Order: structure tokens, then C-alpha cells, then sequence
């Protein structure tokens, strides 16, 4: 009887409505990423859909800068509004400081925005989690921003329906500073071990940066190598 | 594997089985109900144009026994065919959730209607305990007939009794139980046609209690 | 095809059938109820202006038997004619939805009223189990009469009993069951006229439970 | 035409008929209840100042029979007159709507009160099944009297029994059933005056369940 | 005229009549309950200091009969006096409205309490049908006494029976029914004082269920 | 008990009120479109109504520019308010950038507008889906914007009551770069295979653009050819 | 349980509160109109009321300009507020463009106003439908604006309690370009065939325009001719 | 279950809350008025109350100008707030146009004010009806403004608990252009025939205007003549 | 079920919430006043309380000017907020017109303030009634302002729990133009006859004005005379 409003705690002291937005994230497809020797990558599972769909607009990975990028999971409407807010906040940070100096308060803008809606009635939260990744003045960054707004810097994570299984794999297999290729194949194995039996891993979008370089997205045949 | 057992249930009792039951009800069951109703009509007047004595307490009316047995076999067949539709709907009741129960409520409503059908198809004596509708006879028609008749036959045969109201009570057992048969067939016609309506309008939500295209919304 | 079977039900039991039942109730049924009521009035006074003995426990009162049989045939006809309207309404109960049930609630209300009619038209002994309204006799009028009379006739005929209250109890069986017949006919008049009112005001929502011109709004 | 049949019902049982019933209750019924109550008062003391033997189990007390018969005829008249008001209200229950039921709820409340009147005017033995108020005797007063008395008279006459508590139980049947008559008349006075109050305050909403001047608002 | 009949009811059964009943309860009824309670106390010990035989099954205990008759007359008087207050409140229940029922709810609450009083003042055997509170004896105290005693007296007198538990069961009938009388008088004391409290705190809203000075607000 | 407010999630994390607006779309008549060799078209089913109705105002297809057009399905009130917002948004984009440079953020404006109402209490969503189509600086475009706001670039789609059957057909029959006529007849077959048995396809409105040209709507007798 | 708020859809996706405003329109008296050879007319049924009422203020037909006019059906309070808004919007259109150039966006002003209240909580819709008719730069116009706001250009319509029967008649009898008199008598027959048995058609207000002329309302004795 | 909010329609399409404000009017005492040969009057029943009350402040008739006046029925609090708004709007009309040119849009100000509160939640309507009457540039005027806001020009009306009986009388007895005295006595007979049996008509306040003259209120002894 | 909001009427047309604020007034102690030969007075019952209380701040009578004064009954918090608003409105009236010219629209300020809260949701009414009294340009004034806002000029009144009994006494005993002393003793008898049996009238605060003079409050020993 308490899980109807965003502004009511429970006898344990729980915000169920926030947790149900977190459950809405869990219905999205798995997307992971990690940092390595001079840079970070991102991997995102895509169960291949209608060939009528222009492939340009089903990419869960999105460029928020030449030097910051992210991936979502959850509601697609809220997901797109969020990556829009990430882009606009990157531009505001870049115009007030001359450059996106550190990725952290880009994600703070996004995080405070997502947090505020977990507090006021008449508003629902965003049912999306986001994984940011890029290069700044400090180096490789990797965050995750959840529906409640909580951000944490990682060396590897996932989001989506697999998230527990992927972080379980990476929790016992990931070793830092892998050269890019070896890192990618480790992350592919991580993504593989989150599916159910009988499911064949289709082609997932994967993209990376190294320190001093810009973004690139591996096209489908460079992806096709690690199948 | 669990999904294998669920699919093993659903492939075994499927929608074509339930709709074959609905087709059999829509044609044959209804004319058989009507034929037993007309037989009850004729037997009631056959009892009505008569005056009884001790000799009618010495032999059971085999025509009335046959009418009761036909109605009893009809109720058995209608009960088993209703249980078929019950199983078809009940093996497709989905995972219990606090929302998304729109088509689940359709399943509970149609199962509630089939409950009414088989609670007025299953048999009962005069229970004298319920405040609702007293159930027309059901399965125990020939049982209740022979019990209530055998009591009066014991009282009439023994020396025997001298109550003329007891003899006319035997006559009223005969006429009244045929009357109850024809009342019961009229109400079973009503109820069967209601269940046919309910299935033929609700079968889509009965088989698919919820439709999922969440990948359009959740990606 | 499913729509063919639904149309086959609805063309078979339609609104003109239900309204023909309502016309028959509005004229003939009511004067037949009133005639049986006046016959009960006359038979009650015929019992009242009498003092009984052993000879009245030796022959059943065929006049009272005829009054009970007329009321019983009336209740059978009223039950079957009510079941006609029940089927007409129940084969037009639409697809189960959580909204849009405005005319569906009209159907449930009118079916609830016809339920009251036939639950006080169907018969019952003194059940001694319900806290609601005890049902006036119904279908088993002549049955309950002959049973309750035959018990006292057995006690009076056998040597016989010497209780004068038993003899006056037989007299009170006669007068009281005619009194119950006339009570029952008065209440059936009330209930039949209530159902006639309910149908004649609600028939549009009974036949069309919801009106759809969604192409004006949804294009 | 349907409006012709509705108008045919309402012109037949109208408000002046119901208010004539209320006038008859407000004068004559109440003094007749009081007269039967005083007769029960006198007969109770006539039983009380006596000691019985075998001779009082050999003849029924015709004075007590007359008091019970007067109360029974009163309950019959009050039931039929209540059914008149029931029909007058029930043939003016409007079209079933989910709103606008302000005066409809007045009709359901007054029908509920008349239900209480006639459920405590209709008769009942000691049912031993209800947790609510046990109904004061009703229609079967003389029936229940003669049955419960004839059991003890059979036990006393036969050789006869030697239980003095059985003889005093016969005495207590006599005194207790007159006591039940006077209890029942007091409660019927209370209930009749409650129904008179309810009708005379609610008759406007009973006859017009909703007032329509929508052409002022909807043009 | 209708207002004349309403005023004729209310002037006939008024607040001074109801408060005279409350005064009679507050003094005389309570000491009469206490006197019958002390008589039950003394008679219970008079039974207790005794050992019975066949001779105690040959004569009814007139002292216990007198105690039961005093309690019975008390319950009759308390019932009729409660029905007086019932009529006084029930002839002032106003026009049925969906709001403004603040003092109407006070009337329904006090009538509910008087219902409890008279449902535990009216009599009942052991019904074995209710899950609520079993009613202390009520009106049929001497009836239930003589019935349950006469059964055991028949079994003891006839040759007679040889069960000593039957003789001690007769003894326990005597002691247990006096015990039930004193239990019943204690509970009736509690209930009468509760009803006296309810009337003396609620009489203003019982007589005026709503106050109207609308001309201050609506002009 | 959770499908009463726009701002409450469920134990799965579902927004039913948004889904019921999507169900309101499903009650509208089918309308499809696809791109081809230098251009895009749109097809819209119309069960022919009252001849008292001026045919100029029952067109589900509407010109938002000489170079962007769309078609709706759902509530007709919300439908018209939406095509109005699309027009005004096209004019604002055209005045701030000199021309409608890319169709994409015309549809982003419409999308963000439709998304916002799926988040705040005291507001209901739009029960309309829109299919945009035109030529920009990039070329043939084809989007669909749903009640939640979600936009996706396609090569072919439908909306409305047939949508699943039409996308099922096009999913196994559509081949890109058809010359305009062959494309139209493929789309007509797609629209045909979504009706129920006994229903005869009446005359549907169909319109197209090629690269460098303006709009044209095939009149009823050029439509009458492909019956 | 969903027909209590203006902002809640249903399991089908219906807005019942809007539909109940449409039901509130249905309790108003029938009013029809059609265009003909150079012009449009309007007919409005009036069951003649209290002779104490000044007849100047029971006219369902109202002049929103010398060159636009309309008629209502539904709640009389909302009806008058609406014809006021139509007049004020005609004046604003006339002052910003020099003249009421086209009737269509006068009715767009009224339509957007009526639509907005079918979307926000704390506001109920207007329970009125309006039929606009006049001459513009284009020619004879004829619209109907319903509670949800939906406008459609017709050649003939009705509103009110008869609407289905009148549009049913006109749907099989109306032929365009009738000379004014013949048109009026056709519309009178249309209005006649919507009443119930026993009801005699009283005197209805009827008014028309031709191209290049102003308004005129047929007085009661010119009306009395066509009885 | 729908008669709790001002903003919810019913399955018939009824605004019960507005009708309940109209019922609140019905509990006020009867007040009538009519126009005659050059002018209008007003009559108002008053069951004579406490002699401690200064008679200057129980007058249901109130002067909103030297040339407009009105009378109320319903809630006394809302009644006085309404006659205040009528006075203030008369002054605003008089300052923007130099004079109260027409009474009609004084009553439009009052009517739009009363209508607005029948539409927004968190506000209740006014439970008062008002009868305006005066002389303008046109001549004798007579309106009634109800809780929903609906105004109508009459030649005679009443409001209050008698209203149906008084308008029933005037509906079969009133003849226009009576010389003032004869008109007043007709209106007194109208007011008489609305009481219940046994009730004696006490002294009612009555006031009038003729064309070119100001207001006057008949004092109690000029009233006492027509008893 | 309708007595929960300030904005909902009932099947009779009643505002119960306003009536319950009027019931909250009824729990306050009785206070009366009347005008006489050149001036007005006020009498207020006080059941004498804790001697720890400074008697300066239990005075139900309060000076809103040297020439206007009042007395309250009901909620003490709302009572003090109201006498504050009366004082501030007296100062605003005095600064815009140079002097408190007439007491009437001081009480109109207070009345409109108290009325407004009987209309909007999210606000409760004031549970206080006020009796104003003083001398103006006109002479002796005496008003009462109730929770709904309704003001009435009287010659004598009371408020509080006795109000009916005091106005019942004064309704058959009060005669105007009494010399001050005789008036006071009549009002004391009025206040006496409102108590219950056994209750002894303690010392009540009484104050008065005459025309051309200022205020004075009879001290406890001038009060002690009339016991």
C-alpha cells in the first residue's frame, strides 16, 4: 500500500517506486564496459531486429562528445531524453570551462537530474541506467548512473538484464591493463555467459577510446572477428 | 525442464479442444436437452391423466426412470465437457502479478460462469442450508426419485397405511420430479447458451491473458 | 466460424422473443395470478366455515388440490418465461473489460431482478437455514401439502389418536396452505410487475450493452 | 407500445392506493393490533390462574384458538397491504444508472424497511439456523400452537405418561404462546409505525425518484 | 393530510413516554432483576444441598417454576418497554438523504443497542446454528425447563431406567437452569444499564436528528 | 491498481498508462510508408465515409513542409494538435537555421513534446503515433514517433490497427531501391494483407517525394490504377 | 473506475470523460446546416418555451461576424463562453490580418481551446459542440467542432440529439448546389425526420449567406412558409 | 460517485455539482420582477425576522447603480460577494465607456465570473442566482444569472423556492405594457400563489424604474397598499 | 461523504464544512452588544480562569481603533489573526481616506477575507465570528461577521454558545435609545438568561462609546455594580 507514490517510505524505510524504476531498467538488454591500458571500451548486446530498421538508430551506444560516450538500458523514451540531457550538459560544461575537463560532473549533471525526480510528487523517475566512459584530463573513466541517480566509478560493469551475471564473471576474471583486443574478447566472453541456454550471441556493438585519440565504433565485420 | 512441462500441458489441452466442446454444446447438447425436456413434458401429462391406487406402489415407472436416466447422462456429459474448458483456461493462468491482470480477470470471470454451470449441473438433495438459489436436481435425479418414492412405498405396502394423501403424495412424487426435470432442462439451456456466449466472446483473452511486445518500449 | 455461432445464438433468442414474454406477462399472467388468488380467497373461507372430524382425514380436498395445481402450473410457466428473458440478456453480455461496463451493469441488475423472481417462483420447503425472506411455496406446493397432510392423516387413522389439536391441525393445514397460496400470488404479482418495469425501461441497454462510434474519435 | 404498458402499471397501482393503505394502517390496523394485544393480556392471566390435569389435555382452548386466529388474520391483512406499497414503489424504480440514484436509494431504503415488516409478519417456526433476531410467530401461530400442543397431548393421553413436568409443559405451551402473541403485537406496532413514518416522509422521492428539468441546462 | 398523521404519531409516542420508560428501568427494573438474581442464588444452593431419587422425578419443583416465571414476566416487561423506546426513536427517523445523517447515525446506533437488548431478552433454545454469543434463555425459560425435564422424567418413570447419570442429569437440569437464570439476570443488568446510558446521552439527537436554521444561511 | 496514474511503475516496472495510450493508437486505421531509390512514400488506408464530408479534411497524410510530411493514427483531436506542433516546429527550425536542414530534430521536437506528457502528473499522454517522411540534406528519411515519444529511423513501417501484419509482410517481402511504382504496389499488397476476410480495400491516399523534387499526392484516379 | 479523471486512459485506450462530454452534447436540441450554390445556411430546432423569454436571447444561431456564424448544442453556460471565445478570436484574427481571411483558423482557435481542456487535470472539457458556417476568400465553409476539439469540413451536418438521424437523411438525400430555397426545404425535411412520433415540428430559426452578401436571419413568417 | 468534483461528467453527461449549487439556490426565498410600459420592477418576498435587525441590511434587492439593480437567492455569503462584483464591474464598465451603456455586459462580467468556478477543481461554484433589471440605452432590461453562469433576457421571471410556481402563474397571466401599479399587483398575486397553505404573505420589498427616471424603492406603507 | 471538502455541495445544496466552522464558533463563550441613545456597547462573558494569566490578554473585546472595536468567539488562534486583519484594514482604510469614514467597509475587508476561504480548496475557513461596533460619520454601528463572511447591521445581537438565548431575550425585551446605564443592565440580564442552572454570572468585560467621545472599557469595579 506504499508503493504507489514516489514520496512515501515503508516500515523498513524503502522507496519502492524508485526500486520499480530500477526493475524497469532490468527489462533492457545487457550492455557492459571496462577500462584498460590507456583507455576504456563499451560492449552492448543487440538481439537483431527488423531489417526495415535503419541500423543508425538502434545503437544503444551514443557519442556525447568526441571524448565522452555512453550506453543505456530501460525505457527507450526516457533513455533518449537522458542521452539528450547528457549531450546538452556536455556542451554547457564545455562552454563554461573551455573543454570537457573531467567526465565526472557531466555525470553529476545527469545524476542530479535523475535524482530530483525520485523526490517530488507528481513526477516519476527515469526508468533507465546509463554507463558513461571516456578520456579526460585524468584518463580513462567509467561510471554507471542508475534511476535513483547513484553514480560510482568502476573499472568494469554492466547494466541490463544480464548485469548480475556479467559483473559476476568480471568479478572473478577481469585483470586490468589488457591490450585493447584481449580486453574486448574478455568482455565478449562476459556478455556470452549472461545469455540463457540455446541463445546464440548475435553481433553486439562495441566501441573504444585510447588516450590522446578520438572515438571509434568497430563496424560489424571488425566485430564479426570475435564471434 | 519446466517450460517443457508447461508446453506439455498446453499442447495436450488446447484451444481447439475447448472450441470442439463449444461446437458440440452449440449443436448437439442443446437439442438433446430439448428432447429430454419434451419427454418430461409428455411424461408429466401421462402422470397427470391418471388416478393411483395400491397397484401403482407395486411397480416403478420405467418410463420415468428412463427420462431421469437420460437427464443424468446428459448432466454427466455436460459436466465433463465443462471440465475440459476449465482445464484449458486454468492451464493458461499466468504468473501472479499485482498488475497486468486485465485478461486474467477475463479468465476468472469465465471460470466463474463455468462454476455456475457445473454447480447447477452437479447434483444435490434439498439441502435446507443455503439462502441462494436451490439447485435443480442434477446428478442424483434417479437417486432422489427412488429414495423419496421408496419411503412412500414402504409406508403404503407395510398391513399398509390408510392415508389417501400418502397415495396422492406418491402421485405428486411422480409428477413433481418430472416437473423438476423439465425446469432443470430449461435452466441448463439458459446456462449452456450463456457459457457459449462467454467463451466465443472471450477466447482471445482466455488463451492469451496478456500480450507482450515490450521490446518496442523496453530496449 | 465464431461470429457465425454468436449470431446463431442471438438470432435464435432475440429481443422480440423477450418482449413477447413481457407482453404475455403484462396481460395474461397477471389475470391468471389474480384468478388463482380469488380461488384461494374462496377456498380459504370454504375451509373456515367448517368443523372437521375423522371423515375429513379420509378423503383429500380435490378443490384445494386443484387450486394448488393451478398455482404450480402458473409458477412453471412464469419460470420458463423468465428463463427466456434470462437467455436473451445473457447471450448479449459482451467481452469482459475493466471499464465501459455502464450497460453491462444494467444487464447484471436486470438479471439480478429476474433471479429474485425465479428464486421466489422456484419451490422450497421450510428450510430453517436462511436469515433472509422465507420463500412463498413455489413449485412444491401440492407436494408439501400432501406430505404435511399425510403425516397428520397417518396419526389420525393409525387405532387412531385422540388429540383434538391434531384434528384442528389438519384443519389448519388446509386453511394455512390456501392462505400461503394467496400470499404467494400477491407477492408474485408485485415481483412480475417489477420485472416488467425493469425490462421496459432498460431494454436498450439490455440489448446493446455498449454503443460504438469510435471512428468519430479514433481515426 | 412499451410506454403504454408502463403507464398501464402505474395508473393501476398509484400513490393514492399506497396512501390509502397508509391511512388504514394509521387508524384501524393499530387499534386492531392493540385489541388483539389486550386479548392476549387477558387470556395469559386466564391461563395463569389455573392448575391443569388430564382433562385440559382432552379439549383445545377455543379462546386461545380465537386469539391466535385474530392475530393470524391481522398478519395476513398487514402483509397484503404492505405488498400493495411494495408494488407501488417497485413499479416506479427508474432506468438503472451509475449516477443520479439519490431518490433511487430512498426507494431501496423504504423497500428495505417494508422487507423488515413483512419478514417479521410472515411466519416461521424456531428455525435454529439464524444468528439474527428470531422472528415473532407470524402466519403459522395457530399451526405451531396445535403442533406443539398435540405432541404433548399424544404423550399425555397415549396408557398415558406420569411426568408432571409434561403437564406443566402443556400449561406453559398455553401461557407461552399467548405471551408470544402479545410480544409479536407490540413489535408489529413498532414496525408499522416506523413504516408509516418512512412513507409519509419519503413519498415524494418514492414516486418521483428523479426530477428532470434538463432543458434549463441542456439546450 | 400527511403532516397531521406524522404529528398524530409523534404526539402519541413522545419523548416523555420514552424517558418514563428510562426512569422505570433506572429504578424498579434493576432491583427486580437483582431480586430474581438473589432468588436464583438461593434456589441454586437449595438444589445443590440435595441428593435425588425417583421421588424427585414425580413432582415438579414449584419454587424453581416460580423463579422461572418471575424472570419470564420480567423479560416480557423489559421487551415491551424497550419496544416503546424503539417506536419513539423510529417515528422520528427523518427523510432519507445521502448527507446530513449525523443525528440519523445516532438513531441507528441507539436502535442497534436496543436490538441487542431485545435479542438477548427474547427467548431461544440452544440453536446450534450461530457462531456468535449464545443467547441467555429469554422468554422460553419455563418452556425449555419443562421440556428438558419432562424428557428425563419420561426416561426415569417409563419400567423405569437404571442409569444413575440420568438421575444426576435431572439434578443438573434443576441446578443448571437456575444457574442460567442468574447468568441471564447479570447480563440483563449490564445491557439495561448500557441502554440507559445510551438514551440519556443521546436523547437530543434521538428526538431532533437534524437542526435547521437554514434561513440564516439561505435567504 | 497501478494503471491509474501516469507517474507510477509496477512490480515489473511497467508504465501501463503509457501502454494504454499505445493501445489508443491501435484503434486507428493503418498507414504505412517506405523509402526507395531516391525518395520516400506514404500510404494510408481510409474506409470511405460520409459523402457530406469534404475530402480535403479527412486526409491522414499532411504536409508539414514542401519537404516534410507525416501521417497519424489514434485520437483525432490529439492527432491534429500534433501535426500542428510538427508544422510550427518545422517553421522554428527553418527560421533559426535558414532551412529545414535535417528532418531528425523536427521529429525530436515532436518526440520530446510527446515524451514530457508521459512523465508529469495532471497530464495525460498523446494517444497518437506519427510517421514522418521526407528529403533533407542527407536524403530520404522515414521515422515513427509513438505515444511515449520513441523515434526510430526505418526503411519501412506502418502504424495503426494493421501495423503488426504490415510490418510482418514488409519484414519478408520489402527490397530496397525499388523504382517508385513498384514500391507503391508492394506497399499496396502490404496494406491489403492486413485487412480481415471479406473486407475489400477501398481507395487509400498515397503520396511521395523524389530527391530534388517537391511533394505530390496521387489523386484518386492515379491511386485507382493499383487496385 | 477509469471514467473519473480527464487524464486516464482505459484498457482499450479510451478517454471516457471526453466521451461523457460528448454525451452531454447529445442532450441538446438538433441544429443542422449545409452549403449550396454560392453560400451556406444553418437550421436550428427550438421547442418553443416561455413567452416571458425575450426571443432575442434563445437563438442557438449566433453571428460571430457579418461573415462567420455558428450554432451550439450542449451545456448552455459553456455554449455561451464558447461563442464568446469564437467572437474574440474572430476579432484577433481580423486585427492581425486586416480581415477574417479564412474561417478555418478561427475554428482552429476555438478547437485548440476546447482540446486543451481534454488533457489537463483539474479542468473539465466543454460539453458543447459548435457548427461554424460562412464565406471567406475561398467560399462557403461548414465545420463542426466537438468537445474533444475535432474539426472537420463538411458539405452538410447536424449536432444535438437528432444528429445521427439528420446525417442519416442527408447521407442519402442531399445533393449539392441547390438554389437556396430548395436547400432549406431539404434541410427542414431532414430536421423533421429526427423527431419522435407525435411531435410536431415547431418554428426553427434558419439563416444563410450568399457569396458577396452579408448575413440574414429568416424571420418567423419567412420561416413559417416551409412548415 | 461522480457528484463529488466540479470537473467530472456522468454517464448521461451531467455536472451534478453545478446542479447541487442550483439546489442551493432553491432554498432561498422567492424574488420576482418584470418589465412594463417604460420600465421594469422587482418584487422580493421576506418572511419578517428579528426586530433587532436593522432593516437596511436584509434587503434582497440592491442598487448596483442609479440605473441597474438586482436581487439574489441562495447562500447569503456568496450573494453579497456577487452583488459586490456586480457593483465593481458596473464601475469598471462606466469608467471605460463613460457610462453604463448596456446592462448586458455588466451581467456578462458577473456571468463569466460565476461560470469560471464551474470548471476548475479546487473551487466551488456560487450557490446564488441573481435577477438584474434596469434602464440602458436600449430600454427596460431583465435578466437572470444562475450558478452555472447562464443568462437569459426575460420579460418576467422569479428565482428562489417559489420560482416554478411564480413563472407558472406569469406564464399564463402576464400581459406586457401594464401601467406600473397594475403590473405590481399582478406580481403580488404571482408571489402569493407560490406560498403554501396557511402562510400569509407578509410585506415584500418592491422597487421599480421608468425610462428617464432613477430608482425608487416603495417604502413599507406604499407596499402595504397592495396587501 | 460530502462534509470533507470546502468545495463540495450536497443533494440539498449545503456546504457542511462552512456549517462546521459555524459550529466551531458555537463552542466559544457568549458576547453581546447593542446601540443606544448616541452610541453602542459590547458585553462579553468570561468564566474567570488562572490568576497566573495577565488579565490584559484574555479580553475578548479589542480596540481596532479609538473609534471601532470588536469581540470574537470561536478558535482563539483564528480569532487573533482576524482581529489583526481588522486592525490592519482599519489602518489601510484610514490612510487611503484620511479617517475611518464608515465602519462598514472595514467589516467588508474582514468579510471578504473570511468569505474567500470558504470557497477555495486547500484552505479551511476561519472558525470565528466577530461583532464590530463603533461611531462613524453616520453614527452608532453594530455588525456581526460569521465564518462564511456574512455581515448584517443590527440594533442588538450576540455570538457564541448563548447566542440563540440572548437574541431570544433581546428579541422580546430590547427597546432602543436607552440611556447607557439602563442599556447595560438590560444586556446584563440578557447575558444572565443564557447560562445554565446553577451557574453564577461572573464579572464580564463591558465597553461603550458615545457620539463624539472615544472608547472606554468599564473596569472591574464599575462592572461589579451591575452584578
Amino acid at each position: 500500500a506504499y508503493d504507489r507514490a514516489i514520496t512515501v517510505f515503508s516500515p523498513d524505510g524503502r522507496l519502492f517506486q524508485v526500486e520499480y524504476a530500477r526493475e524497469a531498467v532490468k527489462k533492457g538488454s545487457t550492455a557492459l564496459g571496462m577500462k584498460f591500458a590507456n583507455g576504456v571500451l563499451l560492449i552492448s548486446d543487440k538481439k537483431v531486429r527488423s531489417r526495415l530498421i535503419e541500423q543508425n538508430s538502434i545503437e544503444k551506444i551514443q557519442l556525447i562528445d568526441d571524448y565522452v560516450a555512453a550506453v543505456t538500458s530501460g525505457l527507450v523514451a526516457d533513455a533518449r531524453v537522458l542521452v539528450d540531457f547528457a549531450r546538452i550538459s556536455a556542451q554547457q560544461e564545455k562552454v563554461t570551462y573551455g573543454s570537457l575537463v573531467n567526465i565526472e560532473n557531466l555525470v553529476k549533471r545527469v545524476a542530479d537530474q535523475m535524482q530530483q525526480y525520485t523526490q517530488y510528487g507528481g513526477v516519476r523517475p527515469y526508468g533507465v541506467s546509463l554507463i558513461f566512459a571516456g578520456i579526460d584530463q585524468i584518463g580513462p573513466r567509467l561510471f554507471d548512473c542508475d534511476p535513483a541517480g547513484t553514480i560510482n566509478e568502476y573499472k568494469a560493469t554492466a547494466i541490463g538484464s544480464g548485469k548480475d551475471a556479467v559483473v559476476s564473471f568480471l568479478e572473478r576474471e577481469y585483470k586490468e591493463n589488457l591490450p585493447e583486443k584481449e580486453a574486448v574478447t574478455l568482455g565478449i566472453k562476459a556478455l556470452k555467459s549472461s545469455l540463457e541456454e540455446g541463445e546464440e550471441l548475435k553481433a553486439p556493438e562495441i566501441a573504444s577510446i585510447t588516450v590522446g585519440n578520438k572515438y571509434r565504433i568497430y563496424d560489424q565485420e571488425e566485430v564479426k572477428k570475435f564471434l | 525442464k519446466r517450460a517443457a512441462l508447461i508446453q506439455n500441458l498446453r499442447d495436450s489441452y488446447t484451444e481447439t479442444s475447448s472450441f470442439a466442446v463449444i461446437e458440440e454444446w452449440a449443436a448437439g447438447t442443446l437439442q438433446e436437452i430439448e428432447g429430454i425436456a419434451k419427454a418430461a413434458v409428455e411424461a408429466h401429462g401421462t402422470i397427470r391423466n391418471s388416478t393411483y391406487g395400491r397397484a401403482q406402489a407395486e411397480k416403478s415407472p420405467e418410463q420415468l426412470l428412463g427420462v431421469l436416466q437420460r437427464y443424468q447422462d446428459l448432466c454427466h456429459n455436460v459436466y465433463c465437457q465443462a471440465e475440459t474448458i476449465r482445464t484449458v483456461i486454468a492451464i493458461r493462468i499466468p504468473e501472479h502479478k499485482e498488475a497486468d491482470n486485465l485478461g486474467v480477470a477475463v479468465q476468472h470471470a469465465v471460470l466463474k460462469v463455468i462454476d455456475e454451470l457445473e454447480i447447477k449441473t452437479l447434483g444435490s438433495g434439498e439441502k435446507s442450508g443455503s439462502g441462494g438459489a436451490p439447485t435443480p436436481i442434477g446428478m442424483y435425479a434417479l437417486r432422489e426419485y427412488l429414495s423419496a418414492r421408496s419411503t412412500v412405498e414402504d409406508k403404503l405396502l407395510g398391513g399398509g397405511s390408510q392415508s389417501p394423501s400418502l397415495l396422492l403424495e406418491l402421485r405428486q412424487i411422480d409428477a413433481d420430479f418430472m416437473l423438476k426435470v423439465e425446469l432443470a432442462t430449461t435452466h441448463l439451456s439458459t446456462m449452456v447458451r450463456a457459457v457459449i456466449n462467454a467463451y466465443l466472446l472471450n477466447w482471445k483473452k482466455l488463451i492469451q491473458p496478456r500480450g507482450g511486445h515490450l521490446d518496442v518500449l523496453y530496449r
